């Protein structure tokens, strides 16, 4: 049993290959999770979107 | 933050307001000379059109695909033989080609050089496509739109 | 490899490398660097912009709307350009506080090329302001036009060559778009002088007291406090940008133009307040101009009004009251400066202006002599 | 003459941090310049496609356009003719050169359009209170002819007529166009007007503080690790 | 009194403003401007031609009303 | 410039010190540096402050006048 950062560290940081082949990986998935977890918190205290008020207007 | 904010700079260079025109400019062609050749904008862009001659039909009856780059052939093409209705920019770089004045049907882009015919499609030179005038629809024989 | 030999990076590695820099340099050395990264900021989004302005007088005002409602993102970039105005001046006056504060002026060359510096900028955001021809632009630069025509003999001959006619018209909003392009990139040449010049001596620090002895490399250190700084003044810039793009913006530019109708209380940006309180002050128009440019022309006397044996006020107690007796009084300047001409705030405006002045040229250099006298110096 | 008060307190929907618009208002408040303001007012930068973003749909905003006449370019003959209504330019101009506007209502100049932000310190409010406070103009005082008196203004007097409780409506919804109402709604579609980025710039303006509560901590962490050194350093003096 | 008059009474048309400005018109802050004004309203119709204004009495007594306006109006409409 | 190697003359100083990887980043942060503010505030308060809350009561005043003077005002013109 070692502990997480050392995995962490010794199969991903060690190596400057590694080390920027893991940010990048990471800033695809950041990216992807920060702005659909983020417009969410925008959506939910808002509401007076053009989001709902189609709805209304699926016809013409 | 680094290609959120490079994304939107470069964003920027892109077209601004842009979603352009209605254009479908009220045309009459059995109205315009035996074969003359007529020219409006569908967004800016040089659309022309000449009418179809008996004798001129034929050049375009005649085509060849066994020995192309892009497929067709004239009556093929369009949805009416003796009434196509090209667009007029140039696949090659960006040079309007003129009203029958080279080889082969007529057209020929200067600019520089290059061939086309009466239904546009390149068959000599430097472009490599066949020119776009979208679809071709008139609406009775007496009149006529475009796409 | 190296760093040292390569002709070009050997520049790059004695500016922001192995330049040694004292262990102590506070947050306030931080400003230059963020004067940097200010002009920088200028540069692009000022560009930008200029891929979608246009210079003449009917669709100038238009253009600019174009901008904030038809390019995509023309907004964000519009607003980081005139809050990037403004934070440019947060600094300038922060650095300016920090070298007097500090002694920092005693670097005589690097210093007199700062004024020089400051005006520039002072000379591009002017220039700037005036683009979008709204009213205040307008009437803005119909006033700073025609501080000129106070010069005696020749003034008007030269407001009339500035404008290129008989009063602020097409020609000038065309000169103004073309030198207020070019200014920041004259600006960043001086500024290598300027660092040029500063790299001779090196940095000062908080005591006035030489750091050969403890100097470390600007680079891990410097570097990442550079970074950490940088980031500090990108939230202040987008705080204003995403939650306060008008409020430093006055609500007339939003009115095209008027040579025939001048606004109620026409209000200077921000940062000319306190200036534009002192031209003010005074009832008299050469006077007024005079006491305007005095009023900053005055950092290049500082340096010969340096009496303490010392160099920073770190251990001088009474310069310290009297420099923020300083401050203080320029935020009286800065409020007054955005008031009417009337009963209280003309007088409070001229005991105010005759105080900057006492301070400079007088109390201070007297508070110095004082403390070495304290001293037994 | 130069004495005067300001705008009250703002509850609008739009007013704080992040703050959408009520699009379903905005709807309302465009109605309001539709039928009302038009006539008099220009809004020289708006436009129909605009619109089909925040308050219609694609179709709608095609009708509403349908529903004028502009001056189309020329054709052959060198002309000036009519058309149907675009998608692609408002504009519907009430006067050509403003000093008709000026004839028309009588000196006072009908002034800009896509309003508040404008010159208008307090812009919604002052713009909501102009509208919705129309007063008895009080003793010792006249008016040079039949002007107009408002409160607010600067000036207290001057120019345009009330125009707001001739309850026009066209509101589907459900809704009574009552004063304030209807008020609250050209408000709110003024806001847009000005300022149509308003909903994007607040949702990446949350962005920007949830990312800079993310970086600044850990860009600070960086530097106090590579600071460690010094900051824990330990000195000596060892002179012989 | 009376229903069908009551959508007459919204056909006759409604209150908004109205039954808050009443309201509010009718507050301590308030009544003591409209008490100033009431006054200095009376001292104009004395020397009803040679004389002042009574504009500023009035400004004071909007700025109180319209402030509890704005606080509790806007629930209501909508 | 000036280089590392060539700056001054020091003679007889240790410096001792620890790999960042090896010490903490932020140790007693609030522990010892709360009061080492309040400690740096203090030490400056009677330098800083005074003169600002000079502009401030001025501030007050200043726009006080304007009010009462100008507009508030018509007082007294009686007959
Ligand atoms: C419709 C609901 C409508 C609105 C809203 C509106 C707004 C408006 C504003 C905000 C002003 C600005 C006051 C200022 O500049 O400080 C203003 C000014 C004038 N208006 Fe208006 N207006 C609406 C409608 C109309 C209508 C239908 C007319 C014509 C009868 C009209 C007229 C005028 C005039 C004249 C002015 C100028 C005031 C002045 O400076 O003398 N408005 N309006
Ligand atoms: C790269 C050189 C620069 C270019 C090309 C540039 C370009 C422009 C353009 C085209 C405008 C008009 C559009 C608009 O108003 O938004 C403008 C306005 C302005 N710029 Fe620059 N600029 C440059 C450097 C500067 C500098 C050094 C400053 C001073 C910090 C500056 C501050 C301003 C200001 C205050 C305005 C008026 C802003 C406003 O309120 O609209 N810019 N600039
Ligand atoms: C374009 C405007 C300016 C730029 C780009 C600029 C850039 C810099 C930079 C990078 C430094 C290095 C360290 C530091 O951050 O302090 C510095 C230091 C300094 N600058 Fe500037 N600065 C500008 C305006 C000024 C002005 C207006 C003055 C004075 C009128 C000035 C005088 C100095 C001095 C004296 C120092 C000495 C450093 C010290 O003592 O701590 N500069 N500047
Ligand atoms: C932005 C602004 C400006 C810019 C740079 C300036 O340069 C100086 C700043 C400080 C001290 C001296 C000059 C001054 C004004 O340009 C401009 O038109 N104005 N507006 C203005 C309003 C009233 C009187 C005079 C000017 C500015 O504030
Ligand atoms: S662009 Fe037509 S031949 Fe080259």
């Amino acid at each position: 049993a070692p502990t997480l950062t050392a995995r962490l560290y010794s199969l991903l940081f060690r190596r400057t290959s590694t080390f920027a082949l893991t940010i990048v990986v990471g800033a695809l998935f950041f990216e992807r999770a920060f702005d659909q977890g983020a417009d969410a918190i925008y959506e939910h205290i808002n509401e007076g979107k053009l989001w709902k008020h189609i709805k209304h207007k699926y016809e013409n | 933050a680094a290609k959120n904010v490079v994304s939107q700079f470069v964003s920027s260079m892109s077209a601004s307001a842009d979603v352009l025109a209605m254009s479908k400019i009220e045309i009459k062609l059995s109205d315009i000379p035996e074969g003359k050749n007529m020219a409006f904008k569908w967004r800016g862009k040089p659309l022309f059109v000449r009418h179809r001659t008996k004798k001129e039909i034929d050049q375009e009856a005649a085509v060849e695909v066994s020995q192309l780059r892009d497929p067709q052939h004239d009556l093929e093409r369009v949805k009416k033989p003796e009434w196509v209705i090209l667009i007029g920019v140039c696949t090659h770089l960006g040079c309007v080609p003129i009203a029958n004045a080279g080889d082969f049907g007529g057209y020929y882009c200067p600019c520089h050089g290059s061939h086309y015919d009466a239904s546009g499609r390149i068959r000599k030179g430097p472009a490599p496509l066949n020119l776009e005038v979208p679809s071709y629809e008139f609406t009775s024989d007496d009149m006529v739109i475009v796409g | 490899n190296i760093r040292k030999s390569h002709p070009l990076m050997k520049i790059v590695n004695n500016a922001f490398i192995d330049l040694p820099a004292p262990s102590n340099i506070s947050s306030w050395w931080n400003f230059g660097s963020l004067l940097g990264i200010c002009l920088i900021l200028q540069i692009l989004t000022g560009l930008f912009l200029a891929m979608h302005y246009t210079s003449d007088t009917t669709t100038a005002f238009s253009s600019v709307t174009h901008i904030c409602r038809d390019v995509n993102y023309g907004w964000i970039i519009r607003y980081m350009h005139a809050n990037g105005a403004s934070m440019f001046f947060i600094c300038l006056y922060m650095h300016v506080g920090r070298g007097l504060y500090y002694g920092s002026y005693t670097f005589l060359e690097t210093w007199n090329i700062g004024v020089i510096l400051l005006l520039t900028v002072m000379a591009t955001a002017f220039m700037g302001y005036v683009l979008p021809w709204g009213q205040m632009s307008f009437w803005g630069a119909t006033v700073i036009t025609n501080l000129l025509s106070a010069i005696p003999y020749i003034g008007t001959n030269l407001v009339e060559w500035i404008w290129g006619g008989f009063s602020v018209d097409k020609a000038t909003l065309t000169r103004f778009f073309a030198f207020h392009f070019i200014l920041p990139f004259i600006i960043m040449a001086i500024a290598m002088v300027h660092l040029l010049f500063l790299h001779e001596t090196g940095s000062n620090n908080p005591t006035g007291i030489s750091s050969d002895v403890d100097k470390i490399p600007f680079h891990p250190y410097y570097t990442i406090k550079d970074i950490l700084g940088a980031l500090l003044l990108i939230l202040a810039l987008m705080l204003l940008v995403l939650f306060a793009p008008d409020l430093l913006g006055d609500p007339d530019n939003y009115t095209p133009a008027n040579p025939l109708n001048t606004p109620p209380h026409i209000k200077p940006e921000w940062y000319f307040l306190f200036a534009y309180a002192i031209l003010r002050s005074i009832p008299n128009k050469l006077g007024g101009v005079l006491a305007l440019a005095f009023s900053i022309l005055i950092l290049a006397l500082i340096p010969l009004l340096h009496t303490s044996k010392q160099r920073s006020m770190m251990f001088r107690p009474l310069s310290q009251c009297l420099f923020w007796a300083l401050v203080a009084d320029l935020l009286t300047l800065t409020w007054i400066g955005g008031q009417p001409v009337e009963h209280p705030y003309i007088t409070i405006g001229q005991l105010a202006s005759v105080l900057y002045f006492l301070l400079i040229l007088v109390l201070m250099p007297t508070a110095g002599t004082i403390e070495n006298k304290l001293l037994k110096w | 003459s130069d004495l005067e008060l300001h705008p009250p307190s703002y509850p609008w929907s739009h007013r704080g941090l992040l703050s959408s618009l009520d699009h379903t208002s905005i709807r309302r408040g465009f109605q309001v310049y539709k039928q009302v303001c038009s006539s008099c007012h220009s809004m020289d930068y708006v436009a129909y496609r605009h619109l089909v973003g925040v308050c219609y749909t694609e179709d709608e905003a095609k009708a509403l356009a349908e529903e004028v006449e502009v001056q189309d370019g020329p054709n052959e003959d060198g002309e000036m003719f009519m058309r149907p209504g675009k998608l692609s330019d408002y504009f519907p101009k009430p006067y050509p050169n403003p000093e008709a506007a000026r004839a028309a209502n009588n000196g006072a100049l009908p002034p800009d359009l896509s309003y508040i932000v404008r010159a208008r310190h307090g812009g919604e409010d002052y713009v909501f209170s102009l509208l919705t406070g129309y007063c008895e103009p009080p003793t010792g005082v006249s008016l040079r002819e039949g002007l107009y008196f408002n409160p607010y203004f600067p000036g207290q007097a001057i120019g345009m007529a009330p125009p707001i409780y001739n309850e026009v409506l066209e509101f589907d919804d459900g809704t009574p166009a009552t004063m304030s109402q209807v008020a609250k709604d050209v408000c709110t579609f003024l806001r847009w007007a000005a300022e149509p980025e308003h909903d994007h710039r607040k949702r990446m303006g949350l962005k920007m503080l949830l990312m800079m509560g993310l970086l600044l901590p850990l860009v600070y962490a960086m530097k106090r690790h590579k600071w460690s050194v010094l900051k824990s350093r330990k000195l000596a003096y060892r002179p012989p | 009194g009376d229903p069908k008059e009551e959508e007459e009474e919204e056909e006759e048309l409604v209150d908004p403003l109205t039954t808050v400005r009443e309201q509010c018109e009718q507050l301590e802050k308030c009544v003591k401007a409209r008490e100033r004004l009431e006054l200095c309203d009376e001292r104009v119709s004395s020397r009803s031609q040679t004389e002042e204004d009574c504009t500023e009495e009035l400004l004071d007594f909007l700025h109180a009303r319209d402030h509890c306006v704005a606080h509790k109006l806007f629930n209501s409409l909508k | 410039g000036r280089q590392f190697g060539h700056l001054t003359r020091v003679r007889h100083v240790i410096t001792y010190s620890l790999s960042p990887f090896e010490q903490r980043a932020f140790p007693h942060y609030f522990s010892k540096g709360i009061p080492n503010v309040l400690r740096r505030t203090r030490a400056c308060i009677l330098r800083v402050a005074p003169p600002f809350v000079a502009f401030y009561l001025v501030y007050t005043w200043g726009t006080q006048e304007f009010e009462k003077s100008k507009r508030k005002n018509p007082a007294a013109y009686e007959n």
